[PDB]
RNA sequence: GAAUACUGCCAGCUGGGACUGAGGACUGCGACGUAAGUCAAGGAUGCUGGCAUAAUGGUUAUAUGCCGCCCGUCUUGAAACACGGACCAAGGAGUCUAACGUCUAUGCGAGUGUUUGGGUGUAAAACCCAUACGCGUAAUGAAAGUGAACGUAGGUUGGGGCCUCGCAAGAGGUGCACAAUCGACCGAUCCUGAUGUCUUCGGAUGGAUUUGAGUAAGAGCAUAGCUGUUGGGACCCGAAAGA
RNA sequence: AAAUAUGUAAGAAGUCCUUGUUACUUAAUUGAACGUGGACAUUUGAAUGAAGAGCUUUUAGUGGGCCAUUUUUGGUAAGCAGAACUGGCGAUGCGGGAUGAACCGAACGUAGAGUUAAGGUGCCGGAAUACACGCUCAUCAGACACCACAAAAGGUGUUAGU
RNA sequence: CCCUGAAAAUGGAUGGCGCUCAAGCGUGUUACCUAUACUCUACCGUCAGGGUUGAUAUGAUGCCCUGACGAGUAGGCAGGC
RNA sequence: GUGGCCUAUCGAUCCUUUAGUCCCUCGGAAUUUGAGGCUAGAGGUGCCAGAAAAGUUACCACAGGGAUAACUGGCUUGUGG
């Protein structure tokens, strides 16, 4: 024999799990984070960007839709830890978001089989779109330069210590 | 298999110390005492001043 | 000691059990009151240098 | 034990504990002797166990014997396994250790700024 | 064995187990016996007392066999008789009829006096025996019978 | 770093099992073992301990010395355990009917012991008969009867034997055992 | 008459940062709950995304930041301006034997040892064996010589274990080995000197600040192993010499 | 006539109460030594610690030392020679003293996080060109113990004081 | 405190550059830096204390629980290649 | 009262010799000389735990030693300047 035998074979079962203690309780947001509080972008596709926040969502992240009229940000979420929360609010007690939440944002079972060598926006999410920027647009525009505040995005100037600022 | 500390870890402070739920109902950690109204002797005062 | 351990003990059996047969070290002092009365508390700074020479 | 203090003093920093640096002490690094082995306390069961023939049946009994010197304050000391403090959080307060307290180092009787250091080093 | 031995643990350390001050060397301390009375005294005087000198008388053509006289004791005397025949001869401790006990043929010279034998009448016949010894066979019911 | 008191990784200093590869002292061992951790009796941990003594830490137990011991008074009827070898006495006359259990018997011991009436027994059946030992009696031979240690501390004025190949005069009997001859040791 | 500072306490509340996630059914201590259960209470889970390959990672070369003196030896002290070493391959130094000490394993044990030799053999093997002899079972003395129980093989003090009573704590009894001590016995030395008698022999009793490597219900013998010792070339190499 | 250093004791192998042995001792039924029997509790006779406490065999290497504080001898002195107690190096890495066998801190399995020691925070170089009160201007300033040096004397330089 | 006293030979040493209400001297208060040191966690090994047989799913020199510890020449022993 | 008021005033094995015990041995058996034994002293080792011991080498040899001298260098600076 080339080797002559383990005389104790390691037991092929695989042993359960203890119990764990750890309860999912729900996630506490901080202070500053109300709807219709305007929000900054700090990361993503979309990063600079006024955006307006509208729910908190059952996945811990923030239903936002800076309106998709005013600066082509659509309804979509963003973690809550990459935004910075401003100090300039609007209402929103003319929005429906409880149509809205994670299984609406779902994306896809992407088929493995499914790649793409060399290389369309659904008619509801559009719709929405629509309807939730009606009531948005309308509140903004009761206030002055709201619309080119939210439509112009977000930079540090030389000389601008974000420590000290106020957002 | 792990040392949990009080002073933190409430759940640990009751298994040990069934008094600490009292203390911390009753707030014994802010007892405010009685007033008296004694005062020095003017004996003390005068040797503390005293040079 | 013996003896008068032995006593103690022997008188201890009538009255006074636990008579504490054993010695100890000087413990430290209780409290105390110390009265003014007639002793002022009195004195002065050090004593500047001199030669006495 | 006071010749003991006084034949020590270059190597030890001593004072009189509170209440509360004597309790905090206990309750985060109080360890037992028990069959030679550095037992954690974690339990009033394991103190009764070990202390409970002299009458201690709690963690705060434990405390209460040591906070006031009572008839078995030997035995419950040394049931308690010496504790292993960390080094001061805020520092030593002195640029020089290896000084008398008087005089402007750390060791020596220190009297009650014992509470300050031990609280910091635990 | 060789693969048990210290050598094979020493390889690869320079001093091979013997020091690298003491430097092992040829014969450090004398070869032999050297120095019994000089610088290995205290190990003479220690350990093997009465080493050096004279005591007592010559023998000219001493023959160990004109001293052979081997001891038995009375409480190794019955081992001389056979063990099937012991227990009969132990039991009816007679006189008229008593073992004889040949300790020639057994090979001893003399009987000593270790004692306890059994109250049974024995004939001991020896070239030599102490006094004790004859004195317990007679207070047994026995008697010695010298042989030469 | 600590300030060490004592030795740092210092081990017992008993045997915590036999030296030999006798695979039934192994047995043995393993058996009182169990006994050990699962009785409280005291003889099963004295039992457990003494079957892993070396060879010299086991003398001979005569059967003389068993008798002897069979006449302490209220000992009678007890059962004699002797962790080591019962061998033969010659010396004496009448043995008791008893019982004996031992590792090892000589043939003229386990002749004897039965020629008196009793059985010679091992130390599983001892166990199986006695799991706590009741009414036993440990015997021990006699540690100091070896002839090594009549040379255990030599010195001056010890009394004790030197180490020697030869006797008889002209073997140290001289300067250094007389006062006729130097000094007396 | 207040406040504040300073010092101290809270089994007061609360925010941000970092490191760690060890175990792997249940058992425990708790807390909140009328209970049912739940829980941050004897060690991490849940949700999500990208990639699924050189992407992470290993190896290697390079660069960069910091550190890094030439190994071996003698030595109080070595990188030394102390000695050996240009380089590589192969060889190269605690071995065997006679006798022995402690310890360990083994077999039998008051015994132990077949192998000088004989029988036998599948033939330097294996198997079987008589008488002897070696060591032990008796010591002491220069020697001639003598030669080990007053006693449950002694008393005392401890002593594991066992037994009795006890729920227990403990109290009694027996107590191997072992340790300390005082006795008894054997040999030597010093002394005393009974019956008796080849009248110079015998040495009975009784003692001692004496002495033994002794007895006081034997432990040894043989084989094997590490280590240690002595003699041998003796861990290897090396004289100036002598015959 | 110190200080430091050093002997002994702080019990069960003890104490107390009765009374047995002897050839010693006493004028003696006196003592001495050793005992029989009985009594003594739970703080069994200060504190602290106890890592198990005792005992025995057998064998290695070593038997050139040196340094530091303090005591100290010879010498003018010596990185000189010779002693005492203790701690070290030899046998030992690590952080600091730039550098070093002995100094300061701390002694070492492999990692992670936190806090410090001795020492430091202009730059080299991680860390306050921090804060506060004063002194000094050197045409040879000074800048950390071991340590790598300076004295007697003097200056209407300047500052404080009698 | 500063200055005179104050002279040695290759060119050099508060470690260097440099420093003058100091980056010097005396003193004080804080903050901060980092050791193989201290604290907590993990792993390796050693040691000690233990658990485990109405068959421990027939390996009890196995498996497991708990605690502490880890410097090293000459040297000793053990487990291994 | 077991030498000097106390603290120093001294000597192994082997051999020789003396005193004592009248003792043991001369091993085929005895007697007597002789010799050898046992116990205790002396005769001596002063290098005093105790070999029996004259020089020279500028003709030299070996094993080593910086454990140790004859240069330099280093510490010191009595002496010198
Ligand atoms: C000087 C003279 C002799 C001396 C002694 O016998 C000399 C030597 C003889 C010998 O070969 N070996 C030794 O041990 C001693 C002795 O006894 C003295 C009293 C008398």
């Amino acid at each position: 024999s080339a080797q002559k035998a383990p005389k104790w074979y390691p037991s092929e079962d695989v042993a359960a799990l203890k119990k764990t203690r750890k309860a999912a309780r729900p996630q506490k947001l901080r202070a500053s984070l109300v709807p219709g509080t305007v929000l900054i972008l700090l990361a993503g596709r979309f990063r600079g960007k006024r955006v307006v926040y509208l729910k908190h969502l059952e996945d811990n992240t923030l239903l936002i839709s800076g309106p998709f009229k005013v600066n082509g940000v659509p309804l979509r979420r963003v973690n809550a830890r990459y935004v910075i929360a401003t100090s300039t609010k609007v209402s929103v007690e003319g929005v429906n978001v409880e149509k809205f939440n994670v299984e609406y944002f779902a994306k896809e079972k992407l088929t493995k089989k499914e790649k793409k060598e060399a290389k369309e926006i659904k008619a509801e999410r559009v719709e929405d779109q629509k309807v939730v920027d009606k009531a948005l647009i309308a509140e903004i525009k009761k206030t002055p330069l709201l619309k080119q505040y939210l439509s112009a995005s977000f930079s540090l100037k030389n000389g601008d210590k974000p420590h000290m600022l106020k957002f | 298999v792990l040392k949990k500390n009080p002073l933190k870890n409430k759940q640990v402070l009751l298994r040990l110390n069934p008094y600490a739920k009292v203390f911390a109902a009753e707030k014994l950690g802010s007892k405010k005492a009685e007033k008296t109204g004694t005062k020095p002797a003017a004996v003390f005062t005068e040797t503390l001043k005293h040079d | 000691r013996v003896k008068a351990n032995a006593a103690k003990r022997a008188e201890a059996k009538a009255q006074g059990v636990a008579v504490q047969l054993k010695r100890q070290p000087a413990q430290p002092r209780e409290s105390r009151i110390v009265s003014t009365e007639g002793n002022v508390p009195q004195t002065l700074a050090p004593v500047p240098y001199e030669t006495f020479i | 034990t006071l010749e003991l203090l006084k034949l020590i003093e270059p190597y030890v920093a001593y004072g009189y504990p509170s209440y509360s640096t004597i309790r905090q002490l206990v309750y985060k690094r109080g360890f037992g002797k028990i069959n030679k082995q550095r037992v954690p306390l974690s339990d009033n069961a394991i103190i009764e166990a070990n202390l409970g023939k002299y009458g201690i049946l709690s963690i705060d009994d434990l405390i209460h014997e040591i906070i006031t010197v009572g008839p078995h304050f030997k035995q419950a000391n040394n049931f308690l396994w010496p504790f292993k403090l960390s080094n001061p959080s805020g520092g030593w307060g002195v640029p020089r250790k290896f000084k008398h307290f008087i005089q402007g180092g750390s060791f020596g009787n220190r009297e009650e700024f014992i509470n300050k250091l031990v609280k910091s080093m635990n | 064995p060789s693969r048990f031995t210290k050598t094979r643990k020493h390889r690869g350390h320079v001093s091979a187990g013997k020091g690298r001050i003491g430097k092992h060397r040829k014969h450090p301390g004398g070869r032999g016996m050297a120095g019994g009375q000089h610088h290995h005294r205290i190990n003479m005087d220690k350990y093997h007392p009465g080493y050096f000198g004279k005591v007592g008388m010559r023998y000219f053509h001493k023959q160990q066999a004109h001293f052979w006289k081997p001891v038995l004791n009375l409480d190794k005397l019955w081992t001389l008789i056979p063990e099937d025949k012991r227990d009969q001869y132990l039991k009816s401790a007679s006189k008229e009829t008593a073992p004889v006990i040949d300790t020639l043929a057994a090979g001893y010279g003399k009987i000593l006096g270790k004692g306890r034998i059994p109250n049974v009448p024995v004939i001991v016949k020896a070239r030599f025996v102490s006094k004790l010894a004859e004195e317990k066979i007679r207070a047994a019911g026995g008697v010695v019978e010298l042989i030469a | 770093g600590i300030d060490h008191t004592s030795k740092q990784h210092k081990r017992s200093g008993h045997r915590t099992a036999p030296k030999s590869d006798n695979v039934y002292l192994k047995l043995l061992v393993k058996l009182y073992t169990f006994l050990a951790r699962r009785t409280d009796a005291p003889f099963n941990k004295v039992v457990l301990k003494a079957l892993f003594l070396s060879k010299i830490n086991r003398p001979p137990v005569s059967v003389s010395r068993i008798a002897r011991a069979l006449k302490q008074e209220g000992a009678a009827n007890k059962t004699v355990v002797v962790v080591g070898t019962v061998t033969d006495d010659a010396r004496i006359f009448e043995f008791p009917k008893t019982t004996v259990a031992a590792l090892r018997f000589t043939a003229g011991a386990r002749a004897k012991i039965v020629k008196a009436g009793g059985e010679c027994i091992t130390l599983d059946q001892l166990a199986v008969r006695a799991p706590k030992g009741q009414n036993t009696l440990i015997l021990r031979g006699p540690r100091n009867s070896r002839e090594a240690v009549r040379h255990f501390g030599m010195g001056p004025h010890k009394g004790k034997a030197p180490r020697i190949l030869s006797t008889g005069r002209k073997f140290e009997r001289a300067r250094g055992r007389r006062r006729s001859k130097g000094f007396k040791v």
